[PDB]
């Protein structure tokens, strides 16, 4: 929590008493300028109980109370910019003056830094990866694992994010990223399963092959790497491998898959997991730039899937390597 | 709500719930004040008018709304139906028999125990005796005293 | 900064007439809709300087100077979210309504300063890098010169960190 | 709907029974209390205003009906009835004829046990002689009557 209570209906008295100031009229105006003049002035808005806006002019009337009101009810009275005040009440006294209203306390380098430091969030100061993507107006720092299920979407309400994966993204289906903007880079990122699925090694360690379907099945462990899950391609490429491999070892979907859903310029940098794998669905000028290393898994390390969407453009692997993968690495 | 009256703000919304409203807020933010200043000139003549405790206000840093006032607690019953037929024509209508007997009444009161007392008569003249049923009769004319 | 509230201290009068409000409530609930509701109101913490938060019951008790106060002292109250701001007084009008207060103010700024930016040490605010390699929790920068030695070794504690060599 | 007269609040509800309202809540505020208030102020003096005795406000949650009544017996059936007549011309209403002939003849019987104590002729001035009918009065003259 941080959003302090206050009025915005602000108390006015006299300078020289405790009375209230009423049927004055306010003159708004810029920066470090009188109000007074109409050269000066600039317009004057009303907050709305329903948020909206509605333009009005300089002049606001001030009840018997010493506050804001216009239309001859209570209403809330705001501006667009820094702004000079010059308060009168009824007699045509000046009651006070304020150069600029938007000045004032400054001094204490903590209320201060928001004009002067970089803005970045951390994923371990808020609950979810949800609230971190939407309260990300800058950075997003990843400092901590984040738990994910298939059909989990994150929103990034639609801007330009530099995310910079220093910690895994562990879970099993697709951590679904939405509305990343033009030039987003995704950086060090690395994904791994929750569990640990069976692979197989068709080869020696000689690094041939194996063509026996026994030798193949004499090699199956649990691992995430020297080997990569069974295929329904292996089953015919090797004939009785199917039968003699056990059933919890076939028909798998464990892949830790970061889908980038509609987005353009999002560009994964440095994509490395073990069981990982990058889906862009519908997505267009996205790139797979300088991939070290990744393990694969059922689902492809570099996938365009243009399938839902328009037909796929400016999809392309420059640089890089893969490893593994249960089906094709660039499909 | 309301507390005590230390202001003629909240003497001005009361004011506007006795002539026209159903006591609700006013549309008035100042108005009643004003004639309350103007009908504490013709009461309150330095203390020569109606007494009402009433202190003048300067209405130049005071903004003629918080203003000096000064005004009894018992003269608060009176100056509200005053002040209610003094609203009455500026929104084009005219006070009914409750108010403006009350503000008579209310005004009355208010003048009831500075006529009381001005309403005495001056010493005996400088002619009355001295007397010789007053032992030692000795001075000429009398001493203006009783 | 240019932030500032429209009443330094926060004090609520009545509507035509410049007294404390006595003996009122206030229902802070969601923006743009009547916070009277339960629903739309939302429970108020009270932001303790320390870096601290704790709930207490949703209406706020206006004392007699108008200000609000919560366990027999003033008390600096926050919310989750924007919020709406209703003062009602003791007869249980509507004084005023206020369907939109929000506000940046981060004070405390313990738990806020983590959250709301980047951290990234610079070498010329350390005499060696050794001891700007030990402070660097996500960025190093390096912005000056730094000589060494054959045998020479800088640890940074097996953090994850972004260099940047200017 | 009409309440007792046992506090302010709960005597609002029963002002407004008589003067408009048939079942209905009161619209009447804090506006309507003040009235009240000051009516027992001026009242309360007990050197000019018709003595009523009262219990005023020492807040309760409402600071103008943290009042508790205070009332003898004649004045139970002046000060809500006058107050009735009173939030009247805020309806824009008068008030019926039993409403302003209770308050009248509750004020007068209020007025009829105070007349007595305030009020008492002088005895003889200090120029009386004792009389010499008198047997024995150990006095020739009086200080005033006695």
């Amino acid at each position: 929590a941080n959003v302090v209570v206050s009025n915005p209906r602000p108390i006015f008295t006299e300078s020289r008493s405790f009375k209230a100031v009423a049927n004055g009229k306010i003159y708004i105006g810029q920066i470090d300028t009188d109000p007074v003049n109409p050269a000066n002035q600039i317009p004057v808005y009303i907050e709305n109980e329903d948020g909206s806006h509605v333009q009005i002019t300089q002049p606001l009337i001030i009840n018997a109370a010493g506050k804001i009101v216009y239309n001859g009810q209570l209403v809330k009275i705001v501006t667009v910019q820094g702004h000079s005040m010059a308060i009168y009440d009824a007699n045509g006294s000046q009651v006070d003056y304020i150069a600029n209203v938007l000045k004032y306390d400054p001094d204490q380098y903590s209320i201060e830094a928001d004009k002067k430091f970089k803005y970045s969030v951390k994923l371990s100061d808020y609950p979810t990866l949800q609230d971190a993507a939407s309260a990300a107006v800058d950075g997003l720092l990843i400092d901590r694992d984040y738990n994910f299920y298939g059909g989990e979407t994150v929103d990034f309400g639609g801007k330009v994010l530099t995310i910079e994966c220093k910690a895994k993204f562990i879970g099993d289906g697709n951590l679904i990223f939405t509305k990343l903007g033009k030039g987003s880079r995704i950086a060090g990122v690395f994904m791994e399963s929750t569990t640990t699925p069976w692979v197989i090694k068709p080869w020696t360690d000689d690094n041939q092959w194996l063509t026996d379907a026994a030798a193949v099945v004499a090699t199956l462990k649990q691992s995430k790497t020297d080997g990569y899950q069974p295929t329904v391609s292996d089953y015919v490429k090797f004939p009785g491998i199917e039968t003699l491999l056990p059933p919890n070892a076939k028909g798998q979907n464990i892949t830790s898959t970061l889908e980038i859903r509609e987005c353009i310029g999002v560009e994964v940098h440095r994509a490395s997991g073990l069981m990982a794998g990058f889906l862009f669905r519908g997505c267009h000028f996205c790139k797979m730039v300088d991939a070290n290393n990744p393990s694969g898994g059922k689902d492809g390390i570099i996938t365009f899937e243009n399938l839902s969407g328009d037909w796929g453009k400016g999809n392309y692997v420059i640089g890089g390597r893969t490893s593994y993968g249960s089906v094709s690495s660039a499909q | 709500t309301k507390g005590d009256l230390v202001r003629a703000a909240l003497r001005k919304l009361g004011v506007a719930s006795d002539a026209t409203l159903t006591d609700v807020e006013p549309q008035s933010m100042q108005d009643a004040v004003d004639d309350l200043e103007a009908m504490m000139a013709e009461w309150y003549q330095d203390g020569k008018g109606i007494i009402t405790g009433y202190v003048f206000s300067d209405d130049e840093n005071p903004p003629a709304e918080g203003d000096d006032h000064g005004l009894r607690s018992s003269a608060v019953s009176a100056v509200f139906h005053n002040l209610a037929c003094r609203i009455a024509p500026d929104y084009a209508l005219e006070a009914t028999a409750k108010i403006i007997a009350t503000a008579k009444y209310g005004k009355e009161l208010l003048y009831k125990q500075t006529a009381i007392s001005r309403a005495k008569r001056a010493p005996y003249p400088s002619r009355m005796p001295t007397g010789s049923g007053n032992s030692f009769p000795n001075l000429n004319e009398w001493h203006y005293f009783p």
